[PDB]
């Protein structure tokens, strides 16, 4: 697992990846 | 417009599905 | 005294709600600990954080510590088997995982709380002598390598890796953090490195015992965990490495006064500004780059986005500091826009120094700090408890930064009020030190630069001189006002006293034409929060493709229109969920109960009477069109959504809903919310610090506001239609497949569907889930290695059930086989095993499912799913658990012999094969020819439909 910094609608897309 | 928890630091795969 | 302990700190800051019991300590070797007691935990949980990561990197072999991680679980001296680890856990309802930043690489677990120690014993040996196997380190570099495939066509992974590639390259910082196949194997390998000695020598030069944090979480005592701990790490070594500092920021003058232009992989518009600044994490007591981004990112009346939003430029706006590492630090503002917006780029940062401009006229502002001072003093005393993973994870991080003492509340309780530090920050972000990076795809063709590893298109420029000076000059413009004091800070904090007829679970307390309202008052964490959720039912929602895309526009347009008066009431912890449901539509409001009856008043009266404006209308469409389209650019496992519309009754394609996307005009939405609003049926969860009577009161409210301003009348009983699921034939196999257009890689998702749910058609199936669950992860994944992502479980929609496996692979959808040839070694394992192997999964599925829920809003959520499947089960946890013990070996081969067997009278299997771009071993068997699905409708035609579940 690595991963990077979420900001804003990067968080919400990164997010709904995780989320099905 | 605040940068959230995630943005600000990297966040681990378990405060990611934590809002989910 | 005690030889193996350096000190015990003081008494550990702990909120007064807390009831959990604390002891922070320094070990000889110098490993920071803190111990949680908690003796009525469930699962008992481990962290360590080493606080080194991929910035130290031997420039040479890129993400060699994100592999060390991957190859810590894979085996010790002490406990070789190679997945001994996941096994312990996963028999003892435990799970584990571990990530890499740049500074730090954080391990943790949970498991019953019955075996602590066996788990934490395994675990400690990571950390003392890892094998490092030849055969699993050969094996392990394709998973990494699929992390990193995953990432490739990600845009924030691209942007991420672009900031670095673009500041010194000799800085640590340009690192790359991830690795992969090439990094990791082939390259080392033509340079003669032998990698299993560079994990051994980088493990045995970093993991030192100076570097770590530990902290475990458990029944035992305070005195129990510090022997525990003691016995089991005062082994690590200690080589005093010293803690890597980086001083001097990756970006220096040259680095200053760019742009970047970059084209994405979906259709995005964004613009992202950014400023270097010193290091603050120092300066926490005071935070002023928190109270800067307070200010810079306010959403309020007055603010900088208000004025972007009104302009038509930018819809959504965040602001403030952005970690680098010891030594640097980032203040970001970034901002979406709009296709006007992109054309104004220069207008949109001149504001933005506009807005900095005021604050340095009005200077520094005590009652700002003295507000976010107060909102986490009350955060802080009221902290939802966490689950013991995530929190001992999250304290391991910590324990780095904050005095033994201060470790709960270092991040919660301000103090010290700092005009001077907050001038210094503010100082910095100034035009002389801008780095400014537009996204679009209208950079497509015009761009000539490639970013080395994801392959990004850009363009470098520097920022013209006369830009910078008419930046530099930006004066004071009327339209920014700092905000105002915020009303909806909470100040009544009383727990209501438990009344006479409180119920342990939800009660039905109204049943009416117009609403059903489940209602429970708070018994367990005594927190002055409440939830307040609802359902709306209308037919119209989701009548059809069109009605779809305005139920969903109705609701973003809404929210945006409440957004500025809404966030000062999220501010102080008030918040509210607001989307459309293929039923109608959701609402939920959460946080402290105090002024939560004025936000949603204010929510269902705007919702009554809401007036559209065009502009804003226009703009919302544009966004919701590439919406839709991004969809393209998902990733292959897509597979879910397809199968998502093959097996639900009514389903409209993202297709469909583009098409009809072009007829939304604002006369057409106008006319719908009316209609949407004039026949509803709403159920309501009213759960937390609240009366019956406050809840009656609530609902009816609601109800009220919605009968005066929008003539509501009651639905009838049968329009309140759930859907159904596709009933598959015994015996048959079909196949749908598809091409994803942007990544790599496959997808598939393979389901057995079984029966309707009951209790024992679940039990059956969570059994068997749990009993194949690390077996298919080590299997699939750690022996075969077909991809990073690979998952299997139940799957439960529409009241029908099955087991599903999901797989992102870069081998064609050959998935099947694999998958398939597991499921032989399952039967044959499952004869295999000893009664007592049986019956340890049966008490970690009992573990699983009897775990108490810590907080509110996860006790709301259980009962929220009893209510929307209309189940309406909420005993059933202990109900399915009794049965649970009930169940035998026999049962399970009987169960998988009967609906899951290659050769299973009633074997019902779909497959989602989502084809690439592009596009030892067990023994898989013969399969039968499948029936291709060739169009979706048709498939939904040609079969019967399952019943739907009677309620409980
Ligand atoms: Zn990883």
């Amino acid at each position: 697992f690595v991963n990077q910094h979420l900001c804003g609608s990067h968080l919400v897309e990164a997010l709904y990846l995780v989320c099905g | 417009g605040i940068v959230e928890q995630c943005c600000t630091s990297i966040c681990s795969l378990y405060q990611l599905e934590n809002y989910c | 005294n005690n030889p193996a302990i350096k000190r015990i700190g003081n008494h550990i800051t702990k909120s007064p709600e807390d009831k959990r019991e604390y002891r922070g300590l320094e070990l000889a070797n110098g490993i920071k600990v803190l111990l949680i007691s908690d003796p009525t935990t469930d699962k008992s949980s481990a962290a360590l954080d080493v606080h080194i990561g991929s910035l130290s990197d031997p420039p040479n072999i890129a993400g060699l510590s994100h592999f060390l991680q991957h190859m810590l679980f894979l085996g010790t001296k002490k406990y070789p088997k190679e997945n001994e680890y996941s096994q312990f856990l996963s028999e003892h309802a435990g799970s584990s995982n571990a990530f890499t930043s740049g500074e730090h690489t954080n391990y943790y677990f949970d498991v019953s709380h019955e075996h602590l120690e066996g788990a934490l014993d395994r675990f400690a040996q990571f950390f003392l002598s890892p094998l490092f196997d030849e055969s699993a380190k050969d094996r392990e570099v394709n998973a990494v390598d699929s992390e990193h495939e995953k990432n490739v066509m990600n845009d924030a992974w691209r942007l991420f890796q672009l900031e670095k590639a673009t500041g010194n390259p000799k800085h640590p910082f340009s690192k790359f953090g991830t690795g992969n196949k090439y990094t990791l194997e082939t390259r080392p390998n033509q340079e003669g490195i032998d990698v299993r000695q560079e994990l051994l020598k980088f493990h045995s030069a970093y993991y030192s015992s100076n570097l770590m944090a530990v902290v475990v979480l458990g029944r035992e005592s305070l005195d129990d965990l510090t022997n525990l701990v003691v016995k089991l790490f005062s082994e690590v070594e200690n080589k005093n490495v010293p803690l890597p500092e980086f001083p001097e920021h990756p970006f220096q003058e040259e680095h200053l006064k760019q742009l970047y232009k970059i084209v994405p992989i979906k259709d995005i518009r964004n613009l992202y500004v950014t400023f270097p600044i010193p290091d603050l994490q120092k300066y926490y007591k005071s935070n002023p780059g928190h109270y800067l981004g307070h200010l810079i990112g306010h959403e309020g009346p007055g603010s900088l986005l208000s004025e972007l939003k009104s302009k038509g430029w930018v819809n959504t706006l965040v602001g403030g500091q952005k970690e680098g590492a010891r030594g640097f630090m980032f203040f970001i503002i970034n901002v979406d826009l709009t296709e006007e917006g992109l054309l104004h780029v220069e207008d949109i940062i001149l504001h933005m120094f506009q807005y900095i401009q005021k604050l340095r006229a009005e200077g520094p502002q005590e009652w700002v700090f003295q507000e976010l001072k107060d909102l986490n003093a009350v955060a802080f005393r009221f902290k939802d408890k966490e689950r013991p993973r995530g929190y001992t994870s999250k304290i391991a991080g910590i324990l780095h930064y904050y005095p033994l003492e201060e470790v709960l509340t270092a991040e919660y309780l301000l103090e010290e009020f700092r005009p001077d530090l907050i001038e210094m920050v503010l100082d910095k972000l100034r035009p002389e030190n801008v780095r400014v990076a537009i996204v679009s795809k209208s950079f497509e063709g015009k761009t000539d630069r490639t970013e080395e590893w994801y392959g990004t298109q850009y363009k470098q420029e520097a920022i013209p001189d006369e830009v910078i000076k008419k930046w530099q000059n930006a004066d004071l413009n009327g339209k920014f006002k700092l905000p105002t004091k915020n009303e909806f800070i909470p100040t009544n904090f009383e727990i209501l006293p438990l009344e006479k007829e409180a119920t342990p679970y939800p009660a039905l307390i109204k049943d009416t034409a117009m609403s059903k309202l489940w209602f429970k008052q708070d018994d367990k964490f005594f927190l002055p929060k409440a939830n307040l959720n609802f359902e709306f039912f209308s037919p119209f929602a989701y009548v059809d493709p069109l009605h779809s895309n305005m139920a969903y526009l109705y609701l973003e347009l809404l929210k945006d229109s409440l957004n500025e008066y809404a966030y000062a009431a999220e501010l102080a912890g008030l918040s509210y969920d607001l989307q459309n449901t293929i039923y109608g539509m959701y609402l939920s409001v959460k946080g402290y109960n105090d002024k939560q009856p004025i936000l949603l008043k204010k929510i269902i009266e705007k919702m009554a009477t809401f007036e559209i404006d065009e502009k804003r209308f226009e703009i919302i469409k544009e966004a919701y069109m590439r919406s839709l389209n991004n969809f393209r650019a998902e990733q292959p496992h897509h597979a879910m959504y397809y199968l998502r519309l093959l097996m639900t009754e009514v389903a409209w394609t993202k297709d469909e809903l583009k098409e009809a996307l072009d007829d939304v005009t604002l006369p057409r939405l106008k006319a719908f919310i009316p209609q949407l609003l004039s026949r509803l049926h709403i159920e309501a969860l009213l759960h937390g610090n609240i009366t019956k009577q406050a809840a009656l009161g609530i609902m009816q409210m609601v109800e009220d506001t919605l009968i005066e301003h929008a003539h509501t009348k009651p639905l009838l009983p049968s329009q309140l239609v759930r859907y159904r699921e596709v009933q598959l034939p015994d015996r048959g196999w079909f196949v749908y497949q598809q091409r994803n257009e942007v990544h790599n890689n496959s997808g598939i998702e393979i389901y057995y569907q079984t029966d309707m749910q009951s209790t024992s058609e679940n039990m059956f199936l969570e059994l068997f889930a749990q009993i194949i669950s690390e077996p298919a992860f080590n299997t699939l994944r750690t022996k075969e290695q077909l991809g990073y992502i690979v998952f299997s479980g139940p799957r439960r929609a529409n009241g029908i059930q099955g087991l599903r496996f999901i797989i992102q692979s870069e081998k064609p959808p050959y998935l099947e086989s694999r998958v398939e040839a597991f499921l032989i070694t399952m039967e044959k394992s499952i004869e295999d095993m000893t009664e007592e192997a049986f019956q340890k999964h049966i008490q970690a599925l009992a573990i699983r499912r009897l775990d108490k829920p810590k907080k509110l809003s996860a006790e709301s959520a259980k009962y929220w799913g009893e209510i929307i499947s209309q189940q309406y089960n909420f005993d059933r946890d202990n109900t399915e658990v009794a049965y649970l013990k009930t169940l035998t070996k026999e049962d399970i081969i009987k169960f998988y012999k009967e609906m899951l067997a290659v050769d299973a009278p009633r074997r019902h299997k779909v497959s989602v094969h989502v084809l690439a771009r592009e596009m030892n071993l067990s023994q898989a068997p013969a399969l039968p020819q499948p029936e291709v699905i060739q169009n979706m409708t048709e498939f939904k035609r040609g079969l019967p439909l399952f019943p739907l579940v009677k309620p409980h």
